[PDB]
């Protein structure tokens, strides 16, 4: 799908995936989303916790 | 009802001037292949529809119920006519036809032969 | 017997004014397959029926025991098939029929052509 | 009073009319009490009426 769009079936048609926004959701939220983000959820930081989230965001990569 | 709408819109005058006066011929499948008798009398009826209404200058609009119905019956070997005719008509502009199919059937119309792919739309 | 229950409402007159008199007509296959002397002559018997099913405007109620013999079972040239008559006609309010099926085989009408779905209630 | 060797023998031929001799006929006739028929079938044969045909299971006993 991602690098292609010429999928052969048992009926040998083509299925083009042009002009499609592909949405890939899953959680992985636990085991990183402990209380570090959680107990300071009210303000959640313009200077500080953005660095804290990007570090978690790096670890989700 | 959008096809039947157009005749209700001839009298409204919201049609172009070159497409005026024309008459839709609604076409029941009971009229096509019920009165055919598996004989050389078949093509005597086919020219009564097809070839008599090309060079005739009269104002003409056809209408097809379903194209898949025209592929179902008409299998007599002598008779044929299961999409066999109207092949230059799909590039000529003398005959005005309108068809109607459902998507899940029209998917099985196109890619089951992959020869009518460039003709129809 | 629910359809038999209709008839007893008619003879006692416990029907609305617009539905008075109309006679239920059952359809026994003692005579459908046995009249097949030729292919065209099958539908002409229906043509004698259907033309007198519209312009009659008299007592008219059609009844089928099991529609599975009509549209489910049958070779396409063996008689009544999925390509039977009255497919665009029965959408119009010119013919009154009442049918009956069992659920466990009624999914064949979904899987016959998936086009009688909006054609029945 | 009629009697049949096997009703399974009535599920075979019947050509040159458009349908089987027994699978077409006697369907609303045996629905009501008219014919004094008595039948007999093999148990191992009999499954075809219950499973495969599945319509005569209330017609006979």
């Amino acid at each position: 799908i991602l690098g292609d769009g010429y999928i052969n079936d048992n009926h040998r048609r083509n299925i083009d995936f042009s002009n499609t926004i592909i949405i890939m959701t899953s959680n992985l939220g636990a085991e990183l989303f402990k209380k570090k983000l959680f107990f300071d959820a009210d303000n959640s930081g313009t200077p500080e916790y953005k660095r804290v989230m990007e570090d978690v965001r790096l670890s989700l990569i | 009802t959008i096809v039947e709408g157009l005749v209700y819109r001839i009298e409204k005058g919201d049609v172009p001037k070159e497409l005026q006066g024309y008459t839709v011929i609604s076409l029941n499948f009971r009229k096509f292949t019920s009165g055919t008798s598996y004989r050389g009398e078949f093509e005597t009826r086919m020219k009564n529809i097809i070839k008599e209404l090309k060079n005739k200058k009269n104002k003409i609009i056809l209408f097809v119920d379903e194209i898949h119905l025209l592929l179902g019956a008409g299998k007599a070997e002598g008779g044929t006519d299961a999409a066999n005719l109207l092949k230059p008509v799909l590039s000529k502009g003398e005959i005005k036809l309108i068809g109607a199919t459902t998507i899940a059937e029209y998917r099985k119309f196109i890619e089951s032969c992959s020869a009518f792919e460039r003709r129809f739309e």
